[PDB]
């Protein structure tokens, strides 16, 4: 017969309130008296818009890092999409530096001295250093004597990708350490075994902590590609940079082959399985939530962004059993937010601004939103935190032989001053 | 209900419109001249015009300097960046202290940009790859292009992809019937989840179910984003978020602070100047608060002597407890507040006065009302006498054990016996020091 | 497990009136310090107060570490208790402030609620479609109980979990949908067609009844530091165990603070606090004290328990001396609990409790001489001598431990004062502080 | 009504089949 | 322009000197120090000559006398593309680079090489594009119509231009720049079509454009070291570049200068607080200025007969005798009342302060008794007090209010010395209690 | 990164206490089944006068451990 | 192109000048035909040090040639 509910202030609500309080200023006590007596009125409506919903101020779109990129943007059968992101910082190098110090030339000595330092005077060269190669082939146990010269002159990550080696000489000084024995045991082993469960405890901690379903907390603020080098007048620079950034062995290594392409490659064209390029070497991310830095705006979070909306949804959870009606009152644009709310998550029978008498004849429907005789409604739910009780009396002129007034209120804001006065 | 911690009672500087302050408002008691000086400083800060300004909050221990810094931060707002710091935090083992100080200087300056995003989003209806004529040629990749079909709500479009965008697609592990989100700015893809048009009661991986994205595909939306200049420097020094092999290998490697060169900061300054000239970005300078500035050695003060002359360096406030104290890292140079006399010339010292008995009494009363304690007048007066006798902080930190003893004795109000028992159980510094001086076995 | 020096404390030994018994829960004496520790325990259990430093002080061999472990046992389950010493802060890859912040964020906890589906039934069939190279893995599962039979689609992780713990048809397994657990409870068909490769002898189980899917809600506790390392890099879970968390940036900390506040406001997560215990606090540097001074005043800050046995001494990193080795501004923020040395009755009760725990039987006269030796030199010396007297007694083939056994133990093993008196009489035998010695007999 | 099942694409990959009676392996 | 708020040295635009190197009394924002300004003008002409390498000059004097102001005048009056490196003394102490090699980097960042190169560039307004897709897509041909304010042409496109035009989606009405050699298209912006906006470019497409590049020797040293990419120039992880790559670069730039393809641009290295360097760094500075490819090094210090860092003894200017022998010393003097008044008026002019004449004289007197930086800090805060009472003009009561609120050095020293028991001394003794 | 670290130098990392705690927990769990047996072993430290005070404080803390 | 017989370096200078009008606009950098003989032989002297060799064949991460 008389209910006044009070709600606290959420963190996004408090952040918007405190940035409005610091930015606008203009005697916030006198602004409170301005909201008491009713530009100043624009400040009072915008403070109330912060008080109702964050999305009534600004729509919360996707939370993505700032793309520090310049790319092909549309200024406004298929339309092809091609990757074109570049760093806005452009480092300019003259052609003289590149063509004189980096590329081979007739007056340059880069290829000659490079061969002389990498092949001719290599200590792993079997043509001139066969004794050292045979020494290390005794020690390591490599079956091939050119493995040492090949290993010393490859890039390290290319050595990582091309590492798959299983034959080894048994008459060698390379050893199988106790840890390596245990690793070979737990290469493939099930549960309920002592020797595997004493060494698989990282996966036990992953499984028992329910850690595959923890939401992402942190995303980077700015994402940027590597700094684009621009050399004017040479396509060799463009080809070399395109080769370096998009190396086909390495880009193929951090990715996968489509399964249709694998079937068309192995069976139809007769490519053996070992001849496939190496794939699947990208590390597995922790969950599906840690896959990318873009976070989709959770519609569940839209309820909890506004404390009035969260208390209203809890009230509807309690009050689905009974029929009531809701007043959105003097605020514009809150209609489409509540409209999207109950047609996005919790689908309710509703009507929004004849058909009024059509719902008056229908007992099972909940009216929800209306703006600012209707005695068929059993309960009107509204704010009562309005400056004019004449507006309240015109609202309850609408008013089944029962009323149960619930009054929505947010604490720690100008709404409490409104209620008191 | 709500977790309180230390000076949670502060809501702001508590000044008036003319620039004057009332005695008990804004959570503060006393220190009227310091409050008015900090109000003039925050007005200068909101003017957003001067660079390389510095003030010092001088005074003894337990006098309100960190309280004044928190009041300045609350008077500033969330859009203006406040970067709290301790003097000991500048000593890092990964990188020189000079670069840590410059990184904090760039972390104080904020930026707010409106950004336009090109977004292809929808439900994957079909996904076919097109192979190459020589998949084992050694050059190029095993596919050539990939056609993918996305339909949003009230729209449908077919996209033909280069292998890099589809490489990101298969790194995010999409399937037929999933809702995806291609960002054309960086090539980043986010898998929203399964479409809820199909049956959603048979998966075994706790997958979320999402309706069709509203509007057409190839959307263009405006996002407002708040970043600092230090974020730009970090994101350009360790480049991630691209789809080349350097950005892919940059995610998996261990992060490590490196000495960011001046050329990178100048290029970031030129790009941000271009963003401002376009009208899409605005500059928001902020603050940086080095509490316990006496912990810095002479080298950090020498670098501050030059780093305050920058045209972009923010306003930095400091705190110190020392009197006539020799500088750390020097042998004979004795200076006020532990701050060398070269830095004192750029500085603007704001003194902070000690408190009286009644000011201590109302501070303790306000802390009791903040912690939801009810205290009678006699126990409040006794706690005020204890504050003036031992210390202010020992009187503030004794309210919680009297509360524990109160709820032990099935009461809410704090009687004199409770503060007597809390005097007995817990000692202050001076009584424990007298216990130390009168023991043999180095108690 | 093994038996340790503080194993006799099983709580703190106080009533609901915060009044200590003379001997309860393995603790005897120290009434004022026990009452103060109980007050701090109740203040932690309330949880609404944060960042309060408590400094335990007294002489050595008094029970400061015993009081700290007593607080730890009475703290209850699912509440963090980070017990470090003073010297773990100094590191080669972590700064002192960063190691302290990592300790602070280890000591505070988050209790997260999750929703979990339970599926348990006999497996009818398993169809797994793997690619040619085995990379892409997709397929269908057909599990069944006696009331209904449903078919689920499988992802990559579920199929990879299916390959380990090889699941034949007719195997009653339990599926946890959220945690991704596969628990083969047994095999229920016992098929006649048995493969000669497989060696499993899983027990026969009854066919499950009831509905196939069951919803349950579970709670698990994870500290702030764990989520910081998890969100710091891609492979943060491995760095949680290998400790390769090198100087996490402040942006990560700000975003996880906002995130856990958001999780608190949704009712999804609950933040419980903890006790951070530092032992031999005087070992820290002055910059550690300044950072503790300015980091106790944060919203996420635990109740720091601080222990020292030292009087007025030189504070490290400084040229002066201060009480307890701590500067005055840190002593301002800290309330000091003091402890007092014991009499002969308390030492006798301590030794009786130690002997009753250590499975050693003593006579009355042996206990009296152990009490006299403990009150003479030190309590720890007699507490160590109980072990060797026990071992001498079992070498003499008698169950009890007699006065002659503890006399042989006292003769055999030396204490501090006797070793000092033997060093001072024979100063030429040992190497001096100037490095001068005579090794020759004559 | 009842919503349809997601389209399951099984083209181009090997199949491991385990059923109640006997085990299969269709490979390429 | 870049990001430029009001700094301490913003009013300086150079050295107020004539063609005969005679300093004007107040010109280009800099007033006073006539001998120091003439000496810095001589050093400026020595840099602009370029025939003199590896000279060290030292500006010494009292604090707040304009040594950094003199160096900023030299930096502003050098011009563009002549390199200027400004480092504090506390920067070379690195945890991952040795101090001598950090000095070598700071030396070699200030010598630039000047290369002129010419390229063809097509920059016009696109009328329309037309591309016809094939039966399957094996070959793609298309036509392209671009125009300027003068010309109009139609181009036949092959495969690679169509692939480079689909990437970076070019519509009708765009203004783009096409590089023919590297195949790089950059979108300059949309033209004047009402439906970012940039005017339509002038005629004569396929025009010759000459771009002059200035690259420091440190960038060539990092580039020529094959283990370091150009990303070490931005990330700053060079990691002790070896000597053989440096000597290779020195010989190569020498042969470029003799061949005629390049021209050496010498520069200025400025070291703030050179007294914070240690003795071995001074030794490397002594033996590094001998090299031909060395800049003209400016050092600014104010210490007098101080100890040298890393040694026990004391030496003048905090510098050992051999480095003072290797250097020539410019002495700065203090300011009288009129120069302080004119500095304060220039600073108030730049910070947009309209201030009373009597308030100006009061700030002048405070700048005579207390150092100049106190008054220069006081103007802006007094102006904020002035807008606090809604007055656009700064009066004498605003200056008195700023004096009362914000303390200077000597008053804070006195106020500490009378109440030493409240603070913390060298021994860490503090009386926090206020009574008894 | 796993093969990257396997081919690189095995740098000694500060093992956290959490891994030690789970190792001790699973070791005690398989002690309870009886399938394992824990044997303690003597550790010998020579010329312990040469240790620093930090080492002695950690030795104190480790001696009070389980 | 560029081919050195001993080392084997292959460097592509660009497309020929006689093939410049196949399209009116394309990315191919059109360099003119070389005016000399195809085959050019000259002798040089390579001044290296011992330390150049030791840092040549002792790389913690290989691939100095690429
Ligand atoms: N003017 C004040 N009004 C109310 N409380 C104060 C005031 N000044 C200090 N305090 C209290 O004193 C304590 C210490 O203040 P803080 O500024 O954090 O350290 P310090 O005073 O040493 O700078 C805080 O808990 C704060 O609440
Ligand atoms: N009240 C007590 N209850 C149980 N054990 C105690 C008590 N007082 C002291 N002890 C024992 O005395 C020894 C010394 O206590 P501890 O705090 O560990 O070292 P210290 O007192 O030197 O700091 C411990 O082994 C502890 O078991
Ligand atoms: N001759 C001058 N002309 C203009 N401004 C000056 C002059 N001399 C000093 N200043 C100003 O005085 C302030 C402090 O001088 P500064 O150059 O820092 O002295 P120092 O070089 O001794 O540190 C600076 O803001 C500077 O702009």
């Amino acid at each position: 017969i008389e209910i006044d509910v009070l709600c606290d202030l959420t963190q996004r609500q408090a952040k918007l309130y405190q940035v409005l309080k610091s930015q606008i200023s203009t005697n916030y006590d006198a602004i409170e008296n301005a909201a008491t007596n009713d530009n100043l009125i624009n400040a009072v409506m915008q403070f109330r818009k912060v008080c109702n919903h964050p999305d009534l101020f600004e729509r919360a779109d996707v939370d993505s890092p700032f793309s520090f990129t310049t790319f092909g943007k549309t200024t406004s059968k298929f339309t092809d999409l091609i990757y074109s992101s570049r760093n806005p910082i452009k480092y300019s190098l003259p052609r003289l530096i590149y063509e004189d110090l980096i590329l081979p030339n007739y007056n340059n000595d880069v290829d000659i001295a490079n061969k002389l330092k990498n092949v001719k005077f290599n200590i792993f060269n079997p043509s001139t250093n066969y004794e050292l190669c045979l020494f290390l082939s005794k020690l390591t146990g490599e079956p091939s004597l050119n493995e040492f010269f090949r290993v010393s002159t490859t890039p390290l990550l290319k050595r990582v990708i091309e590492r798959t080696n299983g034959p080894k000489n048994t008459d060698s000084l390379s050893f199988k350490t106790i840890t390596q024995e245990l690793l070979e045991v737990t290469r493939n082993a099930p549960s309920e075994g002592v020797m595997a469960s004493l060494l698989n405890v990282e996966k036990h901690a992953y499984e028992r902590e329910y850690l595959n379903c923890i939401q992402r907390g942190y995303h980077p603020n700015v994402s940027a590609p590597p700094v684009t080098i621009e050399v004017l007048g040479s396509s060799h620079v463009t080809n070399s940079i395109n080769n370096e950034l998009f190396d086909p062995l390495i880009s193929q290594a951090l990715s996968d082959i489509p399964a249709i392409t694998q079937y068309n490659m192995h069976v139809k064209k007769g490519i053996p399985v070992e001849d496939f390029p190496k794939t699947g070497l990208f590390p597995e991310p922790l969950n599906k939530n840690f896959s990318s830095n873009i976070s989709m705006p959770s519609m569940d979070r839209f309820i909890t962004e506004s404390a009035k909306l969260r208390k209203l949804d809890e009230l509807l959870v309690k009050l689905k059993s009974e029929g009531h009606r809701v007043l959105i009152y003097f605020q514009m644009t809150k209609m489409m937010d509540l409209m999207e709310e109950y047609l996005t998550y919790r689908q309710y029978n509703h009507i929004r601004l004849d058909l009024v008498h059509d719902w008056q004849t229908n007992p099972e429907i909940f009216v929800f939103l209306l703006s600012t005789n209707l005695t068929a409604a059993d309960t009107v739910i509204f704010y009562d935190s309005d400056w004019n009780p004449t507006i309240d009396s015109q609202a309850m002129d609408r008013a089944t032989r029962q009323v149960t007034v619930y009054r929505l209120l947010v604490r720690g804001t100008i709404e409490e001053r409104m209620r008191d006065r | 209900v709500t977790r309180t911690a230390a000076h949670t009672h502060i809501k702001g500087l508590g000044l008036d419109e003319s620039g004057v302050a009332k005695r008990v408002e804004g959570g503060f008691v006393g220190q009227i001249e310091a409050r008015e000086a900090c109000g003039v400083i925050v007005d200068l800060i909101k003017a957003k015009k001067m660079s390389g300004r510095a003030i010092l909050l001088a005074g003894g221990p337990s006098t309100g300097k960190t309280a004044l810094a928190l009041a300045i931060s609350q008077e500033l707002g969330p859009k203006v960046p406040f970067c709290p710091l301790v003097g000991s935090e500048l000593y890092s083992v990964e990188v020189k202290k000079t670069e840590t100080l410059m990184e904090n200087f760039r972390r104080a300056i904020g930026l707010r940009i409106k950004e336009t995003k090109e977004v292809y989003e929808g439900e994957v209806t079909e996904l076919t790859p097109e192979d190459a004529e020589n998949p084992l040629g050694g050059y190029g990749k095993t596919i050539s292009h990939v056609i993918v079909g996305l339909k949003s709500a009230k729209g449908t479009k077919t996209l033909r992809l280069d292998p890099t965008i589809y490489e990101s697609i298969q790194r995010e592990k999409v399937s037929i019937g999933d809702v995806i989100y291609i960002e054309a700015n960086t090539g980043a893809v986010k898998r929203v989840g399964r479409s809820d048009a199909y049956a959603t009661e048979f998966d075994l991986e706790t997958e979320e179910y999402v309706p069709l994205p509203k509007g057409e595909v190839h959307k263009k939306k405006e996002i407002v984003q708040d970043v600092t200049l230090h974020d730009l420097d970090v994101a350009n020094a360790r480049p991630q978020g691209g789809q080349d092999v350097i950005s892919m290998m940059g995610q998996l490697l261990k992060p490590k602070k490196t000495e960011i060169t001046e050329k990178l900061r100048q290029e970031v300054n030129k790009v941000v100047a271009k963003y401002i000239d376009q009208g899409v970005a605005e500059l928001i300078p902020g603050v940086l608060f080095i509490d316990e500035v006496n912990m810095l050695d002479i080298e950090i003060f020498t670098y501050l002597n030059k780093a305050l002359e920058s045209n972009i360096a923010p306003v930095v406030v400091l705190a110190s407890n020392r009197g006539m104290t020799t500088v750390r890292g020097t042998e004979d140079v004795i200076s006020p507040h532990g701050v060398p006399p070269d830095l004192i010339d750029r500085l603007l010292i704001v003194r902070t006065l000690p408190y009286d008995k009644d000011e201590i009494r109302t501070i303790i009363e306000r802390r009791a009302t903040v912690e939801r304690l009810q205290v009678e007048s006699s126990a409040l007066d006794l706690l005020a006498t204890m504050g003036t006798e031992t210390s202010l902080r020992y009187a503030l930190q004794l309210l919680a054990p009297c509360g524990i003893l109160a709820q032990t004795s099935n009461r809410k109000e704090i009687v004199v016996n409770d503060v007597n028992e809390a005097k007995l159980l817990f000692l202050d510094a001076k009584r424990s020091t007298k216990i130390l001086e009168t023991s043999a076995n180095y108690l | 497990s093994l038996i340790a020096a503080h194993s006799h404390i099983t709580g703190l030994g106080l009533d609901e009136n915060l009044q200590p018994r003379p001997t309860s829960e393995g603790m005897v004496g120290q009434l004022q310090a026990r009452r103060a520790a109980g007050v701090i325990l109740k203040m932690v259990q309330n949880g609404t107060i944060a960042g309060r430093a408590v400094l335990v002080a007294g002489p050595p061999s008094t029970g400061k570490t015993a009081l700290a472990m007593g607080v730890s046992q009475s703290l209850g389950k699912d509440v963090p208790f980070t017990a470090i010493a003073g010297s773990e802060i100094f590191s080669l890859e972590l700064s002192k402030t960063e190691a302290l912040t990592q300790a602070f964020r280890k000591s505070i906890g988050i209790k997260i609620k999750e929703e979990t589906e339970l599926i348990e039934g006999e497996v009818v069939e398993i169809q797994i479609d793997r690619s040619i190279t085995g990379g892409h893995k997709q397929g269908k599962l057909t599990i069944k109980t006696t009331d209904m039979e449903t078919i689920y689609e499988l992802g990559n992780k579920m199929i990879d979990g299916l390959t380990k713990e090889k699941v034949l048809a007719g195997d009653v397994i339990s599926i946890d949908k959220a945690s991704g657990k596969i628990t083969k409870l047994g095999r229920s068909f016992a098929r006649s067609r048995d493969y000669d490769a497989m060696g499993a002898d899983t027990r026969f189980v009854q066919c499950p009844e009831g509905e196939l899917q069951k919803r349950k809600t579970v709670v698990h506790t994870v500290s702030l530091h764990e989520i910081d390392v998890i969100n710091s890099r891609t492979q943060g879970f491995l760095a949680l165990f290998t400790g390769d968390t090198g100087e996490i940036r402040s942006e990560v900390r700000d975003q996880i603070n906002t995130k856990v506040a958001e999780w608190k406001e949704e009712g999804k997560a609950e933040i419980v606090p903890g006790v951070l215990f530092i032992d031999e606090v005087h070992m820290l540097d002055i910059e550690c004290f300044s950072f503790i001074n300015r980091a106790l005043e944060d919203e996420f800050a635990p109740i720091v328990m601080m222990a020292t046995n030292r009087g007025v001494s030189k504070t490290r990193g400084t040229n002066y001396k201060s009480p307890h080795g701590l500067p005055l501004d840190l002593l301002d923020r800290s309330i000091i609990i003091t402890t007092k040395s014991y009499n002969e009755q308390e030492i006798k009760t301590i030794l009786s409790i130690r002997a009753q725990e250590e499975e050693v039987e003593l006579s009355s006269d042996a206990l009296d001489l152990l009490t006299k030796t403990g009150v003479e030199t030190s309590l720890r010396y007699s507490s160590n001598l109980i072990s060797v007297a026990q071992q001498i007694a079992m070498k003499r083939k008698n169950n009890t431990v007699e006065v002659e056994d503890v006399k042989r133990a006292y003769l055999l093993f030396l204490d501090s004062a006797r070793s000092v008196k033997y060093v001072q009489e024979n100063e030429s035998q040992y190497i001096d502080d100037q490095g001068n010695v005579q090794i020759s007999i004559a | 009504f009842v919503k349809p099942r997601r389209p399951y694409n099984s083209e181009g990959m090997t199949r491991i089949l385990r059923r109640y009676e006997e085990d299969l392996f269709c490979t390429f």
